[PDB]
């Protein structure tokens, strides 16, 4: 399969940097959808269930405030994760399919995912089986060989940003956090949870971060709880520099070794940062029965499919308090936000 | 237990990215 993934990456590649040089600009308006329900709020902004009005196709409409934007100095962040969003294409990714701004907000349309959040199944399950685990796991392995390819870094890998679609596949969003550079970079950013070592230590890192971070979330989904947690992330990193860890009794092995090798310290022997880069994940003894192919063109049947009722049912989320979308009549930051 | 520890951190909820 080599050959065809050196192959796939190629075009990958190609097609990326063409949209990443001539990014696509307003491409929408917003009376061109009809507001249905909040799907999630925080100090991220506002997701919003929107139906097309015309078409009927449901969508994830995220609604930023730039006032808001420019307050939380998130500038940069917000242009680049429409950027991004643009211009990559996979399987595991959730599409942007619509983006444009007004007097006062900027409007993402991402694809709706009926399925709901990894984060509410995972807590509600309790665990998630190894083979259930896996599955997920291999969505997020494909997925990093993708965008490390373009130099891209998520730096934000956690449950709560992975949602469960139609057949029980896993949608990567928010790319709030993410960076396209080539070598190192310094930034503090992500979820303290799932921070590695080096990003917490002043020094400097690279995409190796995303690999410790699959660590975390294949020991999370695995174990119920995170690997390194505490009452506060002063303590968390505390625990995450040590890298001391335990591993549940119902770990299997071949698990723990897989996870040693992710959850490395040494940043110069974790596994998906040494020559045989990604290949070392891919063929552990853990993904032993991980068809990757198929896993990428989706025909490996799901272990667990999220209840739908229907493409603008929401029952799978929670429920927040609606709030007007408003519009100034005067234009409030077009300099900063020129670009989007 | 790590479990029962868990349980008992306050933070057993949605996360949100460090600011
Ligand atoms: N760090 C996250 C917040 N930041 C975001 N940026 C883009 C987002 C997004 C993108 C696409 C879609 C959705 C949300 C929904 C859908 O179906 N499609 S959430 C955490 C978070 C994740 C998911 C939700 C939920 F809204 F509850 F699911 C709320 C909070």
């Amino acid at each position: 399969e080599q050959e065809s993934v050196k192959e796939f990456l190629a075009k990958a590649k190609e097609d990326f940097l063409k949209k990443w040089e001539s990014p696509a600009q307003n491409t929408a308006h917003l009376d061109q959808f009809e507001r249905i329900k909040t799907l999630g709020t925080g100090s991220f902004g506002r997701v919003m269930l929107v139906k097309h009005k015309e078409t009927g196709n449901h969508y994830a409409m995220k609604i930023l405030d730039k006032q808001k934007v420019v307050k939380l100095k998130q500038i940069e962040h917000t242009l680049n994760e429409k950027r991004i969003l643009q211009a990559v294409n996979f399987p595991f990714l959730v599409k942007l399919e619509f983006s444009f701004k007004d007097n006062s907000n900027l409007y993402m349309v991402m694809e709706y995912v009926p399925g709901g959040e990894m984060f509410s199944h995972l807590r509600r399950i309790g665990r998630f089986s190894e083979p259930h685990a896996r599955f997920y796991a291999a969505q997020i392995v494909l997925t990093f060989e993708y965008l490390h390819s373009l130099d891209l870094i998520y730096r934000d890998l956690k449950p709560e940003n992975l949602l469960i679609d139609q057949q029980g596949y896993i949608q990567v969003t928010d790319f709030g956090f993410a960076k396209r550079v080539k070598g190192r970079t310094w930034t503090l950013c992500g979820t303290p949870e799932y921070l590695a070592p080096e990003i917490i230590l002043s020094k400097g890192y690279n995409k190796a971060v995303d690999w410790w971070a699959l660590g975390v979330l294949i020991y999370e989904m695995a174990a119920g709880y995170p690997p390194f947690f505490a009452d506060q992330p002063i303590q968390i990193y505390e625990k995450i520099v040590s890298g001391k860890v335990r591993f549940p009794s119902h770990f299997s092995s071949d698990l723990k070794d897989l996870l040693r090798n992710l959850l490395q310290v040494d940043l110069t022997k974790r596994f998906g940062n040494l020559k045989n880069g990604v290949n070392d994940i891919k063929n552990h003894k853990w993904f032993a029965t991980t068809d990757w192919i198929a896993i990428y063109q989706r025909k490996v049947e799901a272990p667990f499919i999220p209840k739908f009722k229907g493409p603008g049912d929401t029952s799978n989320f929670d429920d927040y308090e609606e709030e007007e979308i408003r519009v100034s009549i005067n234009e409030k930051c077009g300099k900063e936000f020129s670009e989007f | 237990t790590t479990y029962a520890d868990f349980i008992a951190s306050g933070r057993t909820g949605r996360r949100n990215a460090i600011h």
